[PDB]
């Protein structure tokens, strides 16, 4: 009923950083998790899900960047974020649904972490 | 306002129906998610588990009537039950016992059910008026234990896990059994014959042989759900057979296949109703958000405000009649509800789920509230196997029926699986608007028969 979200912060455009969502009491087992991020004057907007059987769904503009998977010991769900570009920029938050769907609006999830800045930088090293 | 003994029988009823409800709303969730079925294989698992349950009433009947005693059969079935749900529980640490202990709550049910309601129709002298009443507040307790569990057994197993609930519903058993033996001098007078002379112990190894030997047979059939099919379909010329050799039974059996129809559409409730709201329904009402598998609870929910109303307020053809068509508007609502008024992801709101289950609720009020009760006027124990035979039959092909909503596990997308639930409920629903039509044509033929 409460997740809690780890693990964003500050990286530069090609690289990588892992979220990491829990939850306090429900086993998570049970839920479709979602992940959505709101950028700057936008609204939230899905990015990527896992559904409680290991059902998965992307956005088009994260497929083969980002990677949803679930560690079922642990009880956790991680967003692995390769590639990653300016406009990955965004506060990103998990969201849970009971049951094997990942509908597209924040509507259709009940139970939401508080969100983790994730930055990227267009900084690359001088030439 | 009723015989004491009215009480305890209400209470012992509470407590057994909350543990079988407590298996009900969570089992095809649980074969999915726990043991890895497909949405086919958990709804054609659950359609066998629900015949066997209902299927054998009949024997449990005859167990209390003329071998044991109706308060001996009471206490046996109660114990049955309870180990049946410690074994369910007990099948999470060993996997391998879960068909088993599903046997043994089936068979339990099959010793339970007939003998609290026998019991409690020996409430009240013959002729005493406040029995209607009291059947109506029996069932009354039926739906509020079922009520409970099925509110609370989906947030407990979410929140500790299968095996806490399943203990809990062996609990429930264990609490039925020491309301009974706290109040078993409150009918020291009533019982069955074989009540009140001592107890026969080769009797007694006789139904407890036959109760083991049928735990597998059940364990097995439920594993092997292809020759469950067989079986009934078997037993089912037999008995009609049997039935047209021995013209009031014709009106039995064209009742009889009325009530078959509904019993299908009953068994959609755990399975693919519910996996509905799992997957096309918002999980928020009133502000609140809820486990969508709780929304079984708005049968009994209903079933407990409407049964009072409804006893306040033609006879038998045309009350059947009227409930096969409340249950031809349920379906069709939830059909509409998924063709027209869902959102742009995908989602219905769960106001068209609560008058789902109140067409449903009121069809189960006027079909199987007032029909074996009733099939009893055109009739004797035959019938009685036989209704309860149909119905098992019943609930394998609504297993089958509910399976052509089965979703595939990697599906995501409401909006994929939103037109695979219209199609079935809104053609559910207009075959049930045609089978209430010919009932309506039949109503005055039928009528006449009764003369
Ligand atoms: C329509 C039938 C309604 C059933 C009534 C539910 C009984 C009340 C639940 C016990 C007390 C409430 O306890 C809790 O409350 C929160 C918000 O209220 C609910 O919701 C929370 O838990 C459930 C399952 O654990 C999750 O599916 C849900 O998405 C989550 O947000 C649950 O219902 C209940 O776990
Ligand atoms: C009321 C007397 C209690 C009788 C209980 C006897 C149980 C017999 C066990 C037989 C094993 C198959
Ligand atoms: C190897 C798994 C076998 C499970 C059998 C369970 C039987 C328990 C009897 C009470
Ligand atoms: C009133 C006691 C009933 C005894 C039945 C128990 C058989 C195992
Ligand atoms: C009794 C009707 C059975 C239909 C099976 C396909």
């Amino acid at each position: 009923v409460q997740l809690v979200e780890s693990g964003g912060g500050l990286v530069q455009a090609g690289g990588s950083l892992r979220l990491s969502c829990a939850a306090s009491g429900p086993t998570l087992s049970n839920y479709a998790v979602g992940w959505f991020r709101q950028a700057p004057g936008k609204e939230r907007e899905f990015v990527a899900g896992i559904n409680w059987s290991s059902g998965l769904r992307y956005k088009d503009v994260v497929k083969g960047r980002f990677t949803v998977s679930r560690d079922n010991v642990k009880d956790t769900v991680y967003l692995q974020m390769n590639s990653l570009k300016p406009e990955d920029t965004a506060v990103y938050y998990c969201a849970a649904r009971f049951g094997g769907m990942l509908p597209l609006q924040p509507s259709g999830y009940a139970n939401w972490g508080q969100g983790t800045q994730v930055t990227v930088s267009s900084h690359h090293h001088h030439h | 306002q009723q015989p004491r003994p009215f009480f305890m029988i209400f209470f012992v009823e509470l407590w057994e129906r909350f543990g079988y409800y407590g298996v009900q709303g969570v089992l095809a969730v649980f074969f999915v998610k726990q043991l890895g079925f497909s949405q086919e294989q958990a709804f054609v698992t659950f359609g066998a588990f629900a015949a066997l349950v209902y299927g054998l009433i009949s024997i449990g009947g005859y167990v209390g009537d003329h071998l044991l005693g109706t308060k001996r059969t009471i206490v046996l079935g109660a114990l049955v039950l309870a180990i049946g749900y410690f074994m369910t529980g007990m099948s999470l640490l060993k996997p391998d016992l879960i068909f088993i202990a599903l046997g043994t709550i089936a068979v339990g049910n099959g010793l339970f059910k007939a003998n609290p309601a026998s019991l409690l129709s020996k409430c009240y002298p013959p002729k005493d008026p406040r029995l209607d009443g009291a059947f109506t507040l029996f069932y009354m307790s039926i739906n509020i234990g079922s009520l409970i569990a099925l509110s609370l057994a989906p947030v407990i197993a979410d929140r500790f896990g299968y095996s806490v609930t399943y203990n809990l519903c062996g609990a429930g058993l264990i609490i039925a059994l020491l309301v009974y033996i706290a109040c078993r001098g409150m009918v020291k007078d009533i019982g069955s014959e074989p009540d009140f002379r001592p107890m026969s112990f080769s009797k007694l190894l006789y139904v407890l042989l036959g109760s083991v030997v049928m735990i597998f047979v059940c364990a097995w059939l439920m594993h092997n759900v292809e020759v469950a099919n067989l079986v009934l379909i078997v037993l089912s010329i037999v008995v009609t057979i049997i039935f047209f050799r021995q013209n009031k039974m014709f009106v039995a059996f064209v009742l009889m296949l009325e009530a078959v129809v509904f019993y299908i559409l009953y068994a959609q409730m755990p399975t693919s109703l519910n996996f509905f709201a799992i997957n096309n329904v918002h999980h928020e009402i009133l502000g609140f958000s809820i486990n969508p598998v709780s929304f079984q609870a708005l049968n009994p929910f209903w079933v407990v405000l409407a049964s009072p109303i409804l006893a306040g307020i033609l006879s038998m053809p045309m009350k059947f009649t009227l409930g096969m068509f409340m249950c031809s508007l349920g379906f069709l609502t939830a059909a509409a509800a998924g063709m027209w008024f869902a959102d742009a992801q995908g989602l219905t709101s769960p106001w068209f789920i609560v008058l789902v289950y109140l067409f449903q609720s009121l069809g189960e009020l006027f079909i199987s509230a007032l029909g074996l009760a009733m099939i009893a006027a055109l009739v004797m124990g035959f019938i009685l196997g036989m209704w309860f035979l149909t119905q098992a039959a019943a609930f394998l092909l609504g297993g089958y029926v509910a399976t052509f909503t089965a979703v595939p596990d990697n599906i995501t997308d409401p909006l994929e699986t939103l037109p695979v639930y219209t199609n079935v409920f809104g053609k559910i629903g207009l075959v049930t608007l045609g089978v209430a039509v010919v009932m309506l044509l039949m109503v005055p033929w039928l009528k006449r028969m009764i003369a």
